């Protein structure tokens, strides 16, 4: 269950 | 002077209930269960404090004697909603309130007015927009907010203001919802962004004329730490979140390898059907190609499901999987008959945006992002 | 042979969901989550059974190949409720069920039919009565049953039968509800009393003529089962072997005071004044002078009173009740007005549908006897 | 919270 590629955050 | 007034029950009940909705259900001390009633010059003001949301309402009333009193708000709300449809008389006699209505009589204890915390002053007015538009836009993005206080940077709705342009955004790291709208700003040079607790602002979005938002003027927008919301003789303040919203604009894809559109109701119904065999409701799989969408779920142990629906589709065929709850949330937030999907790969976010039945999909790509007032960006899950 | 059939979705969904509604939420063993589907020239039968309650419905269907199969019941119910509104094809291919309908297709595992208990055979038919009367009467009495399976003598509805006359009774030690009715008897020498789990009976009632099957003649109740049948549906419940309390001792022959009130007006008034009752513990009823003063509360949280007009006669009294139990009784009368019979503030109050005393008890088909609380 | 005068039972 990957996260949105928020940087930082994931 | 002892407060003494009369007014029509429905008006009293609506006003009190609206203020009392924000009070704690388990107040630490009795004074925090109270609402303040203040009568003067042909009006009754009802006020409620809470550490996050405070609120105040004024309604007309026949004031026989001016004054102020503090009584239990939830109890008063329950009583006035159930009283007979007769004029409500209310008088304070010492440390007790006598409430009489038709054949009913209540005697309520009061609390020390001087111990009620002070309600925060509304910041300077910032701009206005229709109540309907405000509640809809909040409702659209609030679904994407995180609900875990240990990740406070996810529990807000971001409010960006640039002159007449307002952007609302929310994310829980799995979906991101962004809604743009125009409003009527009340001062020049407004260029700011704040973070408002989502659960607060979302529930508050439930009729009116125009809503006034008060976060300050000009360069002062956001400096008071409060979002004022006013309209229809009601005012409220909501304390802003000190957390920082994530950098979401770099998530928005400018180009897609595939686009699709579907009927929202048909797709929603199909997801609910196939997800019945999804383990923990964890995933549904979407195989797009040839003007068809094959929606499937499940596994050998519990059962497999598939439903094929007609879609408009162009670009590179692909199979991509989603959390079906997050997918339905996004479909339900579009508020349109159809959905437009934008894809890159099965492992990268999918862009959902509203489409009308009078929209239609086309070449075989690649496809520039279409400008849209609303986007719901959804991370896929891994295929088995 | 493998079961294969086709039938209309809504028909399929209604039958499965009615059987599946009874399936255990906490299944004692996994196989009890299944429903059994059996296809013959006599149609399609859907059944479930958890050793205590069974449910079985027959529906018309096109049976292409007869057979029997066990599949997950609530899953099948949810699927059939959500399918496209098209004919449903259902083919068992050994260990796997293929379900197709419109643009949808499901592949479901089967369950071990050899482990599923066999549905009990219904006792002989005992009597019949209209569905409306069955539903009304059970609803009136079930509200008073105990809800604690550790006290099984209270969790039942007592059913007394004497020829054409039925008496239903339930108590939880705080209220007693008794309903008398006439039914259509199917057997002559019926002088019996059984005890039926109230929850089960109440649910059967909240779902055309109803046939009760307890046996015939002197055999009534001897098989330990009640069958309930109607409209291609048929259910069974095990009877309770517990002894019902001697409820007829409680029914007062005379009243020191009698009153009548409007049911809706009184109900609304109790709900209003009880807003200041501590934990909704008690509401107080002061009766005198053609007036009922309904009150609740205390100085710590608030006090409330509402005065409503009543007919009253006899010895004035103040008597207090659990407001939920009182609303429950008022809601069970199904009449515009309620008649009260009192003795003292410490003794049961008689509610029934509607010079200075004492007042003989009035014959009626329904009584709700409610114990007061102490002031 | 007295019970109905059921004997036995209360």
């Amino acid at each position: 269950v990957p996260t949105l590629p928020l940087v930082p955050x994931g | 002077t002892d407060l003494k007034f009369r007014l029509v029950r429905e008006s009293f009940a609506d006003a009190v209930s609206w203020v009392a909705k924000n009070l704690p259900t388990r107040p630490a001390v009795p004074v925090l269960s109270g609402v303040l009633l203040t009568g003067s010059d042909e009006g009754l003001t009802i006020s409620g404090f809470d550490y996050e949301v405070s609120a105040e309402v004024r309604v007309p009333a026949e004031i026989a004697s001016p004054g102020t009193v503090l009584v239990s708000g939830r109890l008063l709300s329950d009583i006035t909603r159930a009283l007979p449809n007769k004029p409500v008389d209310f008088y304070v006699d010492g440390n007790r309130v006598a409430l009489t209505c038709g054949n009913a009589r209540f005697s309520l204890p009061t609390m020390a007015v001087e111990d009620y915390p002070t309600l925060p002053t509304l910041p300077e007015d910032t701009g206005t927009l229709p109540a309907e538009l405000f509640s809809e836009a909040i409702g659209q993005v609030a679904i994407a907010a995180g609900r875990d206080d240990t990740l406070p940077m996810l529990t807000g709705i971001r409010v960006e203001i640039s002159g007449e342009k307002v952007v609302l955004a929310a994310t829980d790291r799995f979906r991101l919802a962004v809604r743009e709208l125009t409003w009527n700003a009340l001062s020049p040079d407004i260029e700011a962004a704040v973070l408002v607790p989502a659960k607060t602002l979302g529930e508050a979005a439930k009729d009116g004329s125009e809503v006034r938002l008060s976060l300050g003027a000009g360069m002062g927008v956001g400096k008071d730490g409060l979002l004022g919301i006013s309209g229809d003789g009601k005012r409220s303040t909501t304390r802003l979140l000190d957390a920082e919203f994530p950098k979401f604009r770099q998530l928005l894809p400018a180009e897609h390898t595939a686009v699709a559109s579907a009927d929202v109701a048909e797709l929603t119904e199909a997801i609910k059907l196939v997800a019945l065999v999804a383990d923990r409701g964890a995933q549904v799989r979407m195989e797009f190609a040839d003007g068809m969408l094959r929606l499937s779920a499940g596994a050998d142990d519990v059962g497999r499901a598939e439903e094929d629906i007609a879609v408009e589709f162009a670009g590179q065929p692909l199979t991509i999987a989603f959390n079906p709850t997050y997918l339905i949330d996004g479909l339900a937030s579009l508020h349109s008959e159809r959905v437009s999907f934008g894809f890159t790969t099965p492992g990268k976010p999918a862009l959902l945006r509203p489409a009308s039945a009078e929209d239609r999909i086309v070449d075989q790509g690649p496809f520039a992002a279409v400008p849209t007032d609303y986007v719901y960006l959804l991370m896929p899950v891994r295929l088995p």
